[PDB]
């Protein structure tokens, strides 16, 4: 069967720190609610 | 350089800044973070009559 990943998948995806800050990033991620 | 307060996870060794410039490290002898800050510095302006 099939089933909806909201917003699932996600991680950290370098090895840096950040902190108040919205970063982009284009890495392999799994889609919102794929 | 000074003690600083951010958790860095165990594969993280160094924090970028903006200008991808490392203003937070961790020292590899010793597992902690040191805050990172550039020296001072300014204009040196002349006043004259």
């Amino acid at each position: 069967a099939y089933t909806n990943s909201f917003t699932r998948g996600v991680y950290y995806p370098d090895k840096v720190f950040r902190s108040s800050v919205l970063h982009s990033t284009q890495d392999l991620f799994l889609p919102f609610f794929s | 350089l000074t003690e600083s307060n951010k958790k860095f996870l165990p594969f993280q060794q160094f924090g970028r800044d903006i200008a991808d410039t490392t203003d937070a490290v961790r020292d590899p002898q010793t597992l902690e973070i040191l805050d990172i800050t550039p020296c001072s510095f300014g204009g040196v302006s002349v006043i004259t009559p």
